[PDB]
């Protein structure tokens, strides 16, 4: 069931990120939710460049970028959110809607 | 209320789980009318519960539906066919019998307790767990057990009234078929 | 899913030479010959006796391949870049294969719910280059 | 000539052998002799060193020729029929060790059994059809 | 080894330029790379202008793109950055900032978007999406004592992290189904020898590509983020986005939907619509209802213009992508004019709602009526040039069968017409007990009047000289 | 890369082992202290109380440089492997890779980044 | 039956719009929680 | 290479189920610094899984640049955002809880039946030439590390500027 079991395991990690991205109450939440999408995304690709597409890996170069951009990411949005809590000292996100 | 408007018949003041002011008949004048019913109600309500899910899911897979898992018996070497496999108890008289002791046995125990409370909630061995911790929570615990089943009766009513319409069907099929032309496949081409 | 509806003619061929791998046919070579390099090609793909299942014409521009590395069935990339004694196919050629089941899918199909290439089948083409 | 049955592909098995319960006699003997001819086509992939597919189509053919293999053989003739359980053994025994042979990658033993695992699988079906 | 970077490595060779200069030097650089950096601009500028009239040829192990219609958007995405980093000195000047890495940051987004417009990889077409994507938070945040644009820095990375996520999605699900294939040409082969096409999974991977794509470029269902960002971060930044943003994304859509989708038209060609339809609808109806100019531009000239350029992408048999091309080049300029002004005003006097913007025809008339023109341009009427950008966007567009469409196109445009001539309105005035006191004290009066003055007339010449754009647009096979 | 059957029997066992310790230590421990056991040690103050001890402002940047820069090894790795196999065009795109952060490095070395 | 027919409707093809555009505009409104949400139900319906 | 044996869907269904507690824990617990930590958990569980497949590199550097850099830097972060213990209780948060809970259940629906229609092991018998090659003599370090510069040239050659760029963003950002 590996190739059958793993992305039956896909939906049911990324719909959770989603979820989690949704309900996210603090910055850092929201930003762990994202992390595990991309992580979602990441695991529905690496099988798929596993039984096929052997002779040159497609796939597991595909996943080094993502995790490369990933981290990137989650570097520049803590770097944000350092800014944030220097202006305004709390980080609540849903109450902050001065811009509509 | 159950109908927004019309003055609650005296004997419903809440007091109750599941008791929305609907006793039209006062079939509930007398107490002991009152709790006895009570019993038959939940219990109505708890084999229903069970048996909504063992009509549909057999049909949700291979297997024939609640009309035809009771078919073997007509014909006089019934054997019967659990998950599709020939049990070899199957046959009729088998399997009454085990039904019989074993229904009226702890159906009896029921019936030589007079509590009467324990006689709609028992619990104890019956509750593995122990929702009943919070009172509050148990007592909102009825509300959902007495309108699920509730839910589960009109769905038997459902699945009954279909077939007696709709001879040999299944709900699921049913439902599929009003599922092709809702607005042509409906109850009102029954009349 | 299954085979759907088409339209259209063969322009009759003339006998087959297998050519002891696969079934060679050729109606018109043009102009040059194609390295291991993008293609463009016009297929219209039968079954053994009459079907049509698909037809690059059923859509819009022709779809584009590689001739010269393993991306397609084994018995195109035979009778169109030129197989061991079969010369290639010119840039404005036009031939007609018979693909034998071992140069094919082979004995499996390809099912979707319901098997879009019948089990242990061998089909035919109309390649014509572009 | 032509099209052909697909005949119980068309699952993800999880739909397969799990959620669409049915399986009758004499249809496993389309799978047991489709995995004879089926199984007899890794041959260019075990000259060439394809570790990867010699053990997913292994274990896919084993998982369904594990499950007819005892129900076909419950329709065989029944009078006399040891043998066709006296077949079973092998043909489930040599590939039980040819499951080995491709794990830790070997080459002589793997097809030194890759021709003893189908010439068995040409007699199993032989006592049926 | 290759030529075909060239272009761009010229960019990557201006940018560790500028990087270099604040490392070594003390304090020149101010008005130094200021031009320094438009050097860069102009010398890959004439870079492209050597590939004119070139072929198809196939990228470095055939990754990205080289031809001729690819090559129209690398140089437009130029031009654009070249228009716009003028506006995005002086502004970032006068607010004690730190210059430096704000170009660096600037040019990399176009750097990425030059890159994005080829592409034909699915790998390289979704790093430069992050290229162009990641350079973009914090630009859109780069005023951090500021309280707005930390908003529109949360409510943008969030969205496009999401948005990029479900399209990467989308990508996995396509190399999947794909039976392993990732060059964007050899997809509809690959789909075919495994046979798994017409079969639902496509029908999945082309819904959850469609929708990243979208967000990008903000149609009606998903336009949400737009408004807000626009308002946030600083009207330089509002103006690049608006423009390259655009570009970029209306570059590899039709790319990515074009190749790799032959089959599925007569399902997509639908989905596209739907967003038309919408996108000219509701981002016009609020656009009546505003009072800030950075807003009310949002949605009106991305939350709607974005609308008429699809109006063919749907109806394209090879012979309206010239007209795509041809209202790309005039809404560019259309748009950068009235940026421009915008950016101008507010700087010479510090507010943006609308109601600032009266009796601001006595004081100064010329920046009055060179954002009256550009204005009435959006509009688009007979005299000026987006008529006839609008006019043969519908021409190809109803000469290819699809009627409501069209339709709704030019009655939303009617529409358009009530907010243009509101704040036109609001120009023309002489009640000198109205004007509040803001344009009352202006002190009238280089490089953004150069700017402006030099977009606004390309906002009416061309409508009347498209002869010989159109003449070039015509040679586009992608 | 033949069989990694040993790292996954090596895994299981060394993953066992600190629950194996820490249930034999259970087994074999006092059912006892029942005493305060609500402040920790090395303040025989009976302290408690105090939040927002942070100073995160300064090691952040450092957490931050480091996650950017190490994104650098995991993608000389293929390049460090692939030196001889291929020929010296890895070399030069690799030299080009490691001078773009050298360049970031010295940019976070000039202004202040890496501080106290 | 002049101004209050024909004016009126006149009127309110240009009025329904003054109130539409502002009924509209004043669901969401900020909370970006609420943005995503309303990005997924489209997605999610945009499946059929 | 290739795996045990009937071992393997053991992993795989304990695996599975360690991952879905990490992930409704990630999702659950109002405690952001437990919600970090279960997160570590999630991407520990799921290199295992990389690591299942004879996928070596994309398993390893996974657990390197990610539960190493990225957790203790989202570690470092939520020493920033103060005030916890919010409400619970069945959906604490208003019915925006019960729409998501709905919406994301649609989603799954969809998906998860969308796929237990796609013969996988039948996709896998028409490509039989693509995972037929292993180019002659190869290990799974060198794969990757030739076909990382012999074709994706470009995509290697652009992430420095980006992570150049992220590194220059970050630290003017979070700087005062
Ligand atoms: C189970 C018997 C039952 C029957 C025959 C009806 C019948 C009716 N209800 Mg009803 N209801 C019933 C139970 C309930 N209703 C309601 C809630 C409502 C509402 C809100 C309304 C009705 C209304 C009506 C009407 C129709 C006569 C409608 C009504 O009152 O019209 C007069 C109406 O608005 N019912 C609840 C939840 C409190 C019930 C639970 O037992
Ligand atoms: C077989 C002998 C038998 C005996 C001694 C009883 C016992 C009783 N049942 Mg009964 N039942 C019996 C058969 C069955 N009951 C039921 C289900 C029910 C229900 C729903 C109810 C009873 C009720 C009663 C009454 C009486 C005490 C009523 C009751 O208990 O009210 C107090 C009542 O409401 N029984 C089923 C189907 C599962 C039976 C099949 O054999
Ligand atoms: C046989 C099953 C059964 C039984 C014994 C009861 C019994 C009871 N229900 Mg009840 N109920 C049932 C089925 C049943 N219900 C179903 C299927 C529904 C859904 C339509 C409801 C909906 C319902 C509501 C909405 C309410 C009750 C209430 C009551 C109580 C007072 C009314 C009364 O005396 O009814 C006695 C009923 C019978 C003796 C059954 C007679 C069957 C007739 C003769 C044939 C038709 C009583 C304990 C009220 C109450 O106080 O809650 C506890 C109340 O508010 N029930
Ligand atoms: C409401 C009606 C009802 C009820 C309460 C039961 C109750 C029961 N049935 Mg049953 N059954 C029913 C209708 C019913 N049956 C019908 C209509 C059929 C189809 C003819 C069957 C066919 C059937 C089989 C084949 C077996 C049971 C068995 C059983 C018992 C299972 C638990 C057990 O003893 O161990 C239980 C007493 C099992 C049994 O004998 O228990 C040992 C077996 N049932
Ligand atoms: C009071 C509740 C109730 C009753 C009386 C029945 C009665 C019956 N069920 Mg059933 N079922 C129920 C609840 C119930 N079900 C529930 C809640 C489920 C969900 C798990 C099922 C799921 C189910 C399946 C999947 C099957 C049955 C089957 C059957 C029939 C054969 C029983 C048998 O072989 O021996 C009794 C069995 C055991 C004691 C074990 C019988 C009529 C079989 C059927 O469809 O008959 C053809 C069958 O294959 N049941
Ligand atoms: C969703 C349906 C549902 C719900 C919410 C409950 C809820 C409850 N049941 Mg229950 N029950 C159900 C279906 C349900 N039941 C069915 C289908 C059967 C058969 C039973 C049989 C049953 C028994 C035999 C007992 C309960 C008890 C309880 C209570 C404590 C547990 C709680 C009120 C126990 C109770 O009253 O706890 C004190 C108890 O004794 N129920
Ligand atoms: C539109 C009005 C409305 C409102 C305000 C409610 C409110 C409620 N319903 Mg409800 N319900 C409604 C319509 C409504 N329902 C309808 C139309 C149906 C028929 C399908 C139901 C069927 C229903 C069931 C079957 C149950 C509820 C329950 C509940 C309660 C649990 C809520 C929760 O999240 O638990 C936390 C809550 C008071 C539960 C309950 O028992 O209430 C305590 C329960 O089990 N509802
Ligand atoms: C409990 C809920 C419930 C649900 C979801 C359904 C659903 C359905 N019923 Mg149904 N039915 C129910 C209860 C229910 N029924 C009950 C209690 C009865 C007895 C009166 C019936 C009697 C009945 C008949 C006689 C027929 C249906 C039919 C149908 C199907 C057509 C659409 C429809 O609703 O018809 C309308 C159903 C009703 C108005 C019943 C009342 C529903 C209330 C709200 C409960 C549909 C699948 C038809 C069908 O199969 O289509 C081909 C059909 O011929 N039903
Ligand atoms: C045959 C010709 C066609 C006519 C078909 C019937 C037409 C009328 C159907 C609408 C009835 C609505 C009753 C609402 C009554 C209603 O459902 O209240 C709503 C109730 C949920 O109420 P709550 O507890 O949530 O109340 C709190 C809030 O909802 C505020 O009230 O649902 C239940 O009662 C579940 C318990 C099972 C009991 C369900 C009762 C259903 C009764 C319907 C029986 C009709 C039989 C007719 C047979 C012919
Ligand atoms: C007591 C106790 C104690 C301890 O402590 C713990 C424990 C153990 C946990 C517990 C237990 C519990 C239980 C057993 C429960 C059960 C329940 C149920 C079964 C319910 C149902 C419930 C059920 C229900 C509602 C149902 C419903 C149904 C319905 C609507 C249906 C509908 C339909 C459809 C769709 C369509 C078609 O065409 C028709 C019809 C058919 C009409």
């Amino acid at each position: 069931m590996m190739f059958e079991h793993v992305l039956f395991l896909s939906v049911y990690l990324f719909s959770i990120g989603i979820y989690g991205l949704i309900t996210s109450r603090n910055m850092v939440r929201a930003l762990i939710c994202l992390e595990l999408i991309l992580n979602s995304i990441n695991l529905n690709l690496v099988t798929f460049s596993d039984l096929f597409d052997s002779r040159q890996l497609k796939g597991d170069i595909f996943a080094i970028f993502v995790i490369a951009l990933a981290a990137a990411e989650a570097a520049i949005g803590l770097s944000i959110l350092s800014s944030i809590h220097r202006n305004r000292k709390s980080t609540r996100i849903n109450q902050s809607n001065l811009l509509n | 209320e159950w109908f927004p408007g019309q003055p609650r018949p005296a004997h419903l003041d809440g007091s109750s789980p599941g008791d929305f002011g609907f006793d039209p008949l006062g079939l509930a004048t007398v107490p002991e009318n009152f709790e006895r019913f009570k019993e038959s109600e939940i219990y109505h309500c708890r084999w229903a519960m069970l048996c909504v899910p063992g009509v549909l899911v057999p049909e949700a897979l291979g297997l024939g539906n609640w009309v035809k898992a009771q078919e073997w018996a007509a014909l006089p070497d019934g054997q019967a066919t659990y998950l599709g496999n020939p049990v070899p108890w199957g046959n009729l008289p088998t399997i009454l019998a085990i039904e019989f002791l074993a229904i009226a046995f702890a159906e009896q125990q029921r019936t030589m307790e007079k509590d009467p409370e324990k006689k709609k909630y028992p619990g104890g061995a019956f509750d593995p767990l122990g929702f009943s911790k919070d009172p509050a929570k148990f007592e909102e615990l009825k509300l959902k057990e007495i309108k699920n089943g509730r839910l589960a009766m009109l769905a038997f009513v459902g699945f009954c009234v279909q077939q007696s319409a709709y001879p040999g069907t299944g709900p699921l099929e049913n439902l599929a078929t009003h599922l092709a032309d809702p607005w042509h496949n409906n109850i009102g081409d029954i009349v | 899913a299954r085979a759907a509806l088409e339209l259209h003619r063969s322009l009759c061929p003339l006998l087959v030479s297998p050519r002891e791998l696969e079934f060679l046919q050729v109606r018109d070579p043009s102009f040059c010959s194609v390295s291991m390099v993008v293609t463009q090609i016009h297929y219209t793909a039968r079954f053994p006796d009459g079907t049509v299942f698909d037809s690059s014409y059923k859509r819009g521009r022709p779809l584009t391949m590689r001739i010269g590395a393993g991306k397609i069935l084994r018995g195109l990339q035979q009778g169109i870049g030129g197989g061991g004694g079969v010369t290639p196919m010119l840039v404005g050629g036009k031939r007609k294969l018979m693909i034998p089941p071992i140069l094919a899918y082979g004995p499996e199909p390809a099912g979707c719910f319901s098997e879009a290439v019948f089990a242990q089948a061998e089909m035919n083409f109309c390649a014509l280059a572009a | 000539p032509p099209g052909t049955v697909p005949r119980w592909g068309t699952r993800s098995y999880v739909r397969e052998r799990f959620f669409e319960p049915g399986l009758t006699t004499e249809e496993a003997a389309a799978r047991i002799r489709q995995t004879a001819e089926g199984m007899r086509t890794l041959r260019p992939m075990l000259e060439t060193m394809s570790w990867k597919y010699v053990l997913f189509y292994v274990r896919l053919k084993s998982k369904y020729l594990d499950l007819d293999l005892t129900t076909a053989m419950a329709g065989v003739p029944e009078p006399r029929r040891p043998e066709y359980v006296l077949v079973a053994n092998e043909l489930v025994d040599n590939m039980t060790e040819f499951d080995r042979f491709v794990r830790t990658p070997k080459v002589y033993e793997s097809y030194l059994y890759y021709e003893k695992t189908l010439k068995s699988l040409d007699d199993v079906a032989e006592f049926l059809g | 080894n290759g030529s075909f970077i060239f272009p761009e490595c010229i960019l990557i060779f201006g940018l560790i330029l500028l990087l270099m200069i604040d490392s070594t030097s003390d304090q020149k650089d101010r008005p130094w790379f200021y031009f320094i950096s438009s050097t860069s601009l102009v010398i890959s500028i004439t870079a492209l202008l050597f590939r004119w009239r070139e072929e198809p040829i196939i990228s470095f192990s055939g990754n990205f793109q080289t031809n001729n219609f690819n090559e129209i958007f690398q140089f437009l995405i130029l031009l654009c950055s070249t228009l716009c980093i003028p506006l995005s000195v002086e502004y970032i000047e006068c607010t004690e900032m730190a210059i430096t890495e704000f170009l660096l940051f600037v040019l990399t987004a176009t750097l990425g978007g030059m890159f994005l417009c080829g592409a034909n990889d699915l790998i390289t077409i979704f790093v430069a999406p992050e290229c162009f994507s990641l350079c973009s938070y914090l630009l859109s945040g780069y005023t951090k004592r500021d309280l707005r644009s930390n908003e529109a820095t949360m409510k943008y990375l969030l969205m496009g992290g999401a948005s990029s996520s479900i399209l990467v999605h989308g990508f996995s699900w396509l190399y999947g189904s794909s039976g392993g294939e990732i060059e964007l040409q050899e997809i509809v082969n690959g789909l075919i020898n495994t046979q798994m096409y017409n079969s639902p999974g496509i029908s999945i991977a082309l819904i959850s590509i469609t929708v990243g794509l979208g967000f990008k470029l903000s149609p009606a269902p998903f336009h949400q983020w737009t408004p807000d960002v626009y308002e946030g971060s600083p009207t330089p930044v509002v103006a690049f986005l608006s423009v390259t943003s655009k570009v970029a994304a209306s570059a590899s859509a039709t790319r990515i939907l074009d190749i790799p989708f032959y089959f599925s038209s007569n399902e997509w060609h639908l989905l596209l619509e739907i967003l038309a339809i919408l996108s000219m609808i509701l981002g016009n109806l609020l656009a009546i209802t505003q009072t800030s100019m950075k807003r009310m531009l949002a949605y009106s000239s991305i939350g709607q213009i974005g609308y008429v350029i699809i109006g063919i992408i749907v109806g394209d048999s090879n012979d309206g992508y010239a007209s795509m091309i041809t209202y790309m080049l005039f809404y560019i300029s259309m748009n950068l004019g009235t940026f421009a002004c915008i950016v101008l005003f507010g700087l010479r006097t510090g507010t943006d709602n609308i109601r600032d913007y009266a009796g601001l025809y006595m004081k100064d008339p010329f920046l009055a009526l060179s954002l009256a023109l550009c204005l009435l341009s959006l509009g688009g009427l007979p005299p000026l040039a987006g008529f006839f950008g609008k006019l043969y966007l519908f021409w190809c567009g109803w000469q290819a069968g699809l009627y409501f469409l069209v339709s709704i196109g030019l009655l939303t445009s009617v529409l358009s017409i009530y907010y243009y001539l509101k704040i036109i309105k609001l120009l023309m005035t002489g009640r000198n007990q109205e004007i509040t006191p803001y344009v009352r004290n202006y002190r009238r009066s280089n490089s953004i009047e150069l700017s402006m003055t030099v977009c606004v007339i390309a906002s009416t010449i061309p409508g009347i000289s498209m002869n010989p754009i159109l003449a070039i647009a015509q040679d586009t096979l992608f | 890369l033949h069989e990694y059957d040993i790292f996954w029997t090596f895994l299981i066992i060394a993953s066992l082992i600190p629950i194996l310790a820490f249930s034999i230590s259970g087994l074999l421990a006092p059912v006892s202290e029942g005493p305060e056991k609500l402040s920790s040690y090395e303040s025989g103050i009976e302290p408690m109380g105090g939040a927002w001890v942070q100073f995160r402002i300064r090691y952040y940047m450092f957490a931050l440089v480091f996650v950017v820069f190490d994104v650098e090894t995991v993608f000389l790795y293929p390049w460090a492997m692939s030196f001889d196999v291929l020929g010296v065009s890895v070399f030069i795109e690799a030299l080009i890779f490691v001078l773009i952060l050298v360049v970031g490095l010295v940019y976070a070395w000039r202004k202040g980044a890496l501080e106290w | 039956f002049d101004k209050g027919v024909i004016d009126g409707i006149t009127n309110g093809v240009g009025l329904a719009s003054f109130c539409i555009g502002e009924e509209i505009k004043y669901v969401g409104g900020g909370r970006i929680s609420s943005y995503l949400f309303f990005f997924l139900c489209y997605v999610s319906v945009f499946l059929f | 290479m290739d795996l045990p044996g009937p071992i393997h869907e053991i992993l795989m269904l304990f695996g599975e189920f360690i991952l879905l507690l990490g992930g409704l824990g990630v999702v659950l617990l109002t405690n952001p610094i437990y919600s970090a930590f279960s997160l570590g958990l999630v991407l520990v569980c799921i290199s295992l899984f990389y690591f299942l497949l004879n996928s070596y590199f994309v398993a390893v550097a996974q657990l390197l640049i990610y539960v190493g850099a990225i957790n203790v830097l989202i570690i470092f972060a939520v020493m920033f955002v103060n005030g916890s213990e919010w409400s619970k209780d069945k959906n604490y948060w208003t019915i925006g809880d019960g729409f998501t809970s709905l919406v994301c259940i649609t989603f799954v629906f969809s998906l998860m039946t969308t796929i237990p229609d796609t013969s996988w092991y039948g996709i896998l018998w028409t490509t039989r030439s693509n995972q037929i090659v292993e180019q002659g003599l190869i290990n799974n370090v060198q794969q990757i590390g030739i076909h990382l510069a012999t074709d994706f040239y470009l995509p290697f050659e652009l992430i420095s500027i980006i992570l150049l760029v992220s590194l220059i963003g970050a630290i003017t950002m979070a700087r005062q």
